[PDB]
């Protein structure tokens, strides 16, 4: 569960390709309340170029963008505004008379249709678009136009003149990103919206030619004479503004940001540890908090809510986590595959087993030990165990640290995930029981056999504790033997509850949590406490 | 090239719940049952409705925006932070008992 | 499993957010669509006086 | 049929026909011209087509058939539709020929045609009037006595005959039953059928637009009811009561209820 | 909160005499009957004739209004018991109607922003009540991609009118579907306004012609209720003498209200 | 008297076969003729239906019980027939030109159709079952049907430019159109002569009886391309005179009206 | 114009590639492997060298994998389970 988060991480890495693609391609807090009322004033541009010859063609009439500059009347005071007006995916017609210089030919002009898009950017010297640095929403209800084109009448200097005339469509909005101006020394954040086209009722024609009943709006003279063209609603907007003791609320957000850059957030994580309590945490820490209910409590930024998972996941599938994962799975295949010329590097066990290969030794039994176990921290994440699985109580702590701590970021969050994953109970114990013989290990290079109704120790049984961890479900050492013998002598310990301690079951460990036993809360402290980062 | 292609209105939810207490009650059990034990993924879940569709621009995902708007996210999203926030520090209000 | 369906909607509602960027970048990555024209030829008269 | 059916208080049955037809309704609204005159509007057809489908009906289901005015339709009104909903404008001067036109429509009619000159005819019980539809309708009638003469009325001299309807389109007859009667019709504009009142017709809906409740559409003075299917609308304007009436047509179609004799197009059948 | 009683238990004595000494009653008049009385203390005439009925005399008020338009422009009832006598018009029964629909019903009320909002009907009983000296409203249907039907976002001309020089408005349109507006913010105030259980602290009292009231905007109900009365007339001091004998059957007829 | 529903039916096997309700069933009952201008042109009689009357009156058949009923012709016929009586009897003569046409009005009256109306300038109709088609009456209708794609756009066809549609019928008094069922058609019609109305042939109608008087067999009732079948109420004779034709219907009326059954609707 | 067919034989030379792979594999090692939740990370990390710079390969298999055999047949008994669990009336039609 709170493994299974990692699990669904390393699952869904796929889309981290796409995300970058599409990247690509394209390339204390507080609250203040915006939805204000705004009017939005622009109009279009048009780039014509003319060809040579005797005057009688044409190689482009295109869209261009469009500044403007302008002032109205909000809430009683005279607010200077500026836009700037353009468009994407447009249709490219042609017109062509002949390959004769005296034929009409427009090589190339553009009409927009319901699958482009405009773009207006909007800017005013309001204190909205000032305080609009960080942002948690934004949406806006407008009003729609509806554009026409008026007549043009090409320049030809000999015969009739070719009149281009009708054409309309309808701006609805539809969609509010940020943007910027940029401007010679300074920059200004600006709003663009997106209206979508909707094509009207009177046809484009081009007059004296084979072209009629063509509905768009071409680039000629798309604004039929009018100054502007003029939308009005209202736009709705959150910030977070970054406040304190709880007055002085800023203006013009009056702040700077961890950007002029972890030093600080390990510490911040190393005075957060403890503070953690115990019940509540096992009870936090067997709930499979998928990637909603882990970044749902987060209050993030307008672009960390839609990049927070992605962020994340483009930096844990980069670490030693997730390499060993792939360089387990390689040996796995290469062992399944490569037996006639078989990789004969060791195998403690009774055959070849790539959980049981040991290599890289820069006791023997202690050695074996270790090496063995830190590929059970793999199995934790493939889903062969049966307790409280260590990685779970790390994200069960991660979860709870990251509600908590101020220091978090889009740019900050991933890379601290990873950390916490990689640097979380380090050094760490598993066990395996067979026949009513239990085999516990430790990357500290520790072994411990003993029996479950009597402890008392047995020597370890090497070849065998392989041969069982190999294949036979897994548990960890929450609850590791010394502690359980502590326990058992002093705290006197029934059958079932031993068992279900073997098992590392939730229901006995926080009885005994509730039952105020220093022999467990010990224990789970010093798990806290290496869950330190 | 028209003035446009409408999208014609599509119902009153008033009435659609109507159409479902039409549909209340002649489901049959034993197939309910054997329905009720199937992983009906996305694909399993979102392929033989209704069987006619050129657009197909993820509606799993159409439905997963308006899905993460309502009272069950939300709650599962407060109980989780409320759990967070009770184990890390924070005091139980006066009302919690 | 019939609620895991549930469960799925819920872990997989990140991709809103990847749907939501592809809608607003391919709108301004989008490439001018280009019309084959027909097989004739659209002459006309000459220029008459 | 004549054999009989069973049922129960506790079950909870579920068990019941399915099949299929046209698709699963129509509807057809019958609407007068001033309607559209006052709308000068073009699509509002389709406007309300696609607001019926809000309300379920799809694209094919609805249709609308203007009538210039009430007695126009009342001659020879042809429904053939799976619902039928007719919008009726109020005029004191023209309340029984819009409350025929109700006892026309609302009920279930079985006529038999009539040749005035070679026979006299008689009513037998309170349900068999004489219905008269055309262009105009002017009849009169001298009732008769045991001997085959006259009563008031003489059976050579038509001015003499006792006159019922003048200028009328639609006459629904009621005369005193159980003797002979003659008639004098002008048959070469209008028809006239002896008919039979059955079961009531709950495939139609009135909606008077405007003024207070008047259909009597029982003859007899006594009863003066009101059904489920004779609504009543305020109105100043036209596009509010079709709104109203797409807003509210559940409830319509819950006070309406297809046929049980057969299918037909007229409202009433003939049966020689 | 739950309540229990008996059947067992005896009838109380008549509130009637106790209410009325510790209740108010209002009459809202027209011009018109002032004018054929033509009497400067037809007022404490009718107060003295209360008087003997128990009504003290600071309870009954008599709150004359010009015409039922005028009345219907923002009638602010605010009594314990509360009279309306009201004359027939053909030419005015919507407006009468929707006077009825106004006061007879309690009206849960929001604003409404058209130019820079959409709005919808949910229910059967979220209509649109506008008031002013002259209201024009018009409304265009929307479809799913914000399109109009049978009419233009932009062009005003092109949208469906519904009311013309009306002071008083009820509009109920196809609950489903969201509406582009345009009304005479200048002169008219429009709400959005949901229908709670009818107010039981007013009665209306018809002078003249037939029911005609539909209350319900529903074409199949067509309810006459208990506070919905009617009178025939030729004077207007047998209908205030009818009103003084008769008060107690209104007052019967009537409930003081809950909110 | 459970009307509007269906009740499951019983009996036996060992009831005796009950009295004849011919001579009883001709009291209560009337026979219409429909019969062809060219009968009485040839005839050239006043009293013919009077002596038919007579003569049927010795079959069974009261006086007043038959009815003959003219039409100058099979086109002006097909133009709204109007079949109301209790046995009807419809003399049809032969023209190869005319074969549609007299096959569509046996395809209209032998049947019971089931008829919704239709509006073009609003929807575009689509066809269901195979039994869902459009009958078109009137002086002369020229229907032209344009077929449309998933995404509303014609084949082989514009949907302005009614001269590209597809044609079916040119200046017709009478046409039954089926199309492919699954796609849904724009229209063209002459409203103001002609009204199209979209039927479902149901169960037949066992009350009206064709006599083709003239040439073979032809009749395809069943606008599928694999039964043509012949019904029993379609009735075959050849022909040089018109007395011998009506007296031998007359003769065997008993015959026609045991092959007709009065209706069930 | 526009082909009628690709990929035939590369797609043949890599079955004769796998069905001489086959009979190398050992089995000790693949009943290991068998128990592995082996997520579209890891089938996809430990690929023989990343060739050059792949596309998504989880979307690249995908838009083939919902065209197949097994994910119709999934559709249709869930159909199926839908259409039984319907109706009542019907009485089990499928024998
Ligand atoms: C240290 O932590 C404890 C509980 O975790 C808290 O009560 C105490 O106030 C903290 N110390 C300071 C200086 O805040
Ligand atoms: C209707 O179906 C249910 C379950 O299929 C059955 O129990 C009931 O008996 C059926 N009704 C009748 C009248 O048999
Ligand atoms: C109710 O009326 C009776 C008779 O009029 C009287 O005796 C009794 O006192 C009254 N109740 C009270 C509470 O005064
Ligand atoms: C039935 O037919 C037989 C033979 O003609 C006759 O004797 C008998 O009377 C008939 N039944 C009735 C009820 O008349
Ligand atoms: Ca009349
Ligand atoms: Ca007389
Ligand atoms: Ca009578
Ligand atoms: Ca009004
Ligand atoms: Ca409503
Ligand atoms: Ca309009
Ligand atoms: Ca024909
Ligand atoms: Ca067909
Ligand atoms: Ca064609």
């Amino acid at each position: 569960m709170a493994s299974l988060i990692y699990r669904q991480l390393l699952t869904n890495s796929y889309t981290v390709d796409l995300s970058d693609e599409i990247q690509e391609i394209g390339s204390l807090w507080k609250e203040m309340q915006y939805n204000r009322d705004i009017t939005i004033r622009f109009k279009f541009a048009s780039s014509i170029v003319k060809s040579g010859g005797l005057g009688y063609k044409w190689s482009e009439i295109s869209f261009k963008p469009a500044n403007y500059q302008y002032t109205y009347t909000r809430d009683g005071e005279e607010v200077t505004a500026h836009t700037t007006c353009s468009v994407n995916g447009m249709n490219d017609f042609n017109f062509n008379g002949g390959s004769l210089p005296t034929d009409f030919v427009i090589s190339r002009y553009e009409v927009i249709k319901e699958n482009s898009y405009v773009y207006v950017d909007y800017w005013d010297d309001s204190q909205a678009f000032r305080n609009m640095v960080y942002v948690r929403s934004l949406a806006a209800n407008l009003n729609s136009v509806i554009c026409t084109g008026g007549d043009y009448s090409f320049a030809l200097p000999v015969g009739q003149w070719p009149v281009m005339t009708g054409g309309a469509v309808s701006l609805h909005s539809a969609g509010v990103t940020l943007s910027t101006q940029f401007t010679d020394f300074v920059s200004l954040n600006s709003l663009r919206f997106r209206f979508r086209l909707t094509v009207e009722e009177p046809s484009f024609s081009i007059t004296r030619t084979r072209v009629s009943r063509l509905y768009g709006l071409p680039a000629a003279n798309p604004n039929n004479g009018k100054e502007y063209y003029e939308v009005a609603g209202r736009f709705s907007l959150i910030s977070l503004v970054p406040s304190n003791d709880d007055y002085q609320t800023p203006i013009t957000n009056s702040v700077t940001v961890r950007q002029d850059l972890l030093g600080e957030l390990r510490e911040e994580f190393n005075a957060l540890s403890q503070e953690i309590a115990m019940s509540q945490l096992i009870d936090l820490a067997l709930l499979p908090l998928d990637m909603f209910s882990m970044f749902s409590g987060i209050k993030s930024t307008i672009d960390a809510a839609k990049s927070m998972a992605t962020s994340v996941m483009k930096k844990f599938k980069k670490s030693g986590l997730a390499n060993s994962v792939s360089t387990l799975t390689d040996s796995l295949s290469d062992a399944a595959s490569s037996i006639s010329r078989g990789a004969s590097i060791r195998s403690v066990g009774s055959s070849a087993s790539a959980w049981t290969d040991v290599s890289t030794q820069i006791s023997s039994i202690s050695t074996q030990t270790s090496t063995i176990s830190r590929r059970l921290r793999l199995k934790e994440m493939a889903t062969q165990t049966e307790g409280m699985n260590f990685d779970d109580i790390s994200a069960a702590v991660l979860k709870t640290k990251i509600d908590r701590s101020t220091q978090i970021s889009p740019n900050t969050l991933p890379d601290i995930v990873t950390e916490a994953s990689e640097k979380f109970i380090p050094n760490r114990a598993y066990r395996v029981i067979n026949n009513d013989e239990v085999f516990e290990a430790g990357t500290d290079g520790r072994f411990f056999a003993y029996r479950v109704e009597t402890f008392d120790e047995i020597p370890f049984d090497v070849q065998k504790f392989a041969d069982l961890v190999t294949d036979s479900p897994v548990i960890s050492a929450i609850i590791d033997f010394k502690t359980l013998k502590n326990l058992n002598d002093n705290y006197g310990i029934s059958r079932q509850q031993a068992f279900n301690l073997l098992r590392s079951d939730p229901r006995v460990l926080r009885e005994f949590i509730n039952q105020d036993n220093p022999i467990i809360r010990n224990r789970i402290e010093q798990l806290i406490m290496q869950c330190r980062l | 090239n028209s003035v446009t292609v409408r999208q014609d209105l599509e119902r009153q939810l008033g009435e659609l719940r109507e159409e479902f207490n039409a549909l209340s009650q002649e489901i049959a059990m034993s197939q309910l049952i054997d329905l009720a034990l199937l992983p009906l993924d996305m694909f399993s879940m979102f392929s033989g409705i209704k069987s006619t569709i050129d657009a197909a621009k993820s509606m799993a995902t159409s439905v997963m925006k308006k899905f993460k708007k309502s009272g069950l996210a939300n709650s599962v999203s407060t109980l989780t932070d409320s759990l967070s926030d009770a184990a890390s520090s924070i005091s139980r209000g006066a009302s919690i008992r | 499993m019939a609620s895991l369906i549930y469960r799925q909607l819920l872990t997989n509602s990140y991709t809103v957010d990847l749907s939501d960027e592809i809608q607003e970048i391919g709108s301004t990555k989008t490439q001018n669509v280009t019309i084959n024209l027909g097989p004739f030829a659209q002459t006309g008269y000459a220029p008459v006086n | 049929i004549n054999l009989p059916i069973t049922g129960s208080m506790d079950t909870a049955y579920a068990n019941s026909t399915q099949e299929e037809t046209f698709l699963t309704s129509t509807l057809c609204l019958y609407y007068p011209t001033e309607a559209a005159t006052e709308i000068n509007d073009n699509s509002w057809k389709d406007t309300l087509s696609q607001l019926f489908l809000t309300k379920g009906w799809p694209t094919g289901s609805v249709y609308f058939k203007e009538y210039t005015d009430i007695a126009s339709f009342s001659v020879d009104p042809q429904l053939y539709c799976d619902y039928n909903v007719v919008l009726m404008k109020y005029d004191a001067t023209l309340q029984l020929d819009m409350s025929e036109l109700a006892d026309l429509i609302l009920n279930e009619w079985l006529c038999n045609p009539m040749d005035i000159t070679l026979y006299y005819y008689q009513q037998t019980d309170e349900a068999n009037k004489w219905i008269s539809m055309g262009s105009s309708c002017t009849i009169k009638v001298c009732p008769l006595n045991t001997q085959t003469l006259g009563i008031g009325c003489l059976t050579t001299d038509t001015a003499t005959f006792e006159e019922v309807a003048t200028a009328e389109k639609l006459v629904i007859t009621d005369v005193v039953d159980g003797v002979n009667h003659k008639l004098d019709v002008t048959t070469a504009t209008c028809t006239i059928r002896n008919c039979k009142k059955l079961g009531p017709r709950e495939n139609v809906a009135v909606i008077q637009v405007g003024g207070s409740d008047v259909l009597d559409i029982t003859a007899d003075p006594t009863t003066a009811p009101q059904t489920e299917r004779m609504m009543r609308i305020n109105w100043k304007k036209w596009w509010q009561v079709f709104y109203t009436v797409v807003d509210y047509v559940n409830q319509i179609i819950q006070a309406m209820s297809k046929r049980s004799r057969s299918l037909n197009s007229a409202a009433f059948y003939y049966r020689i």
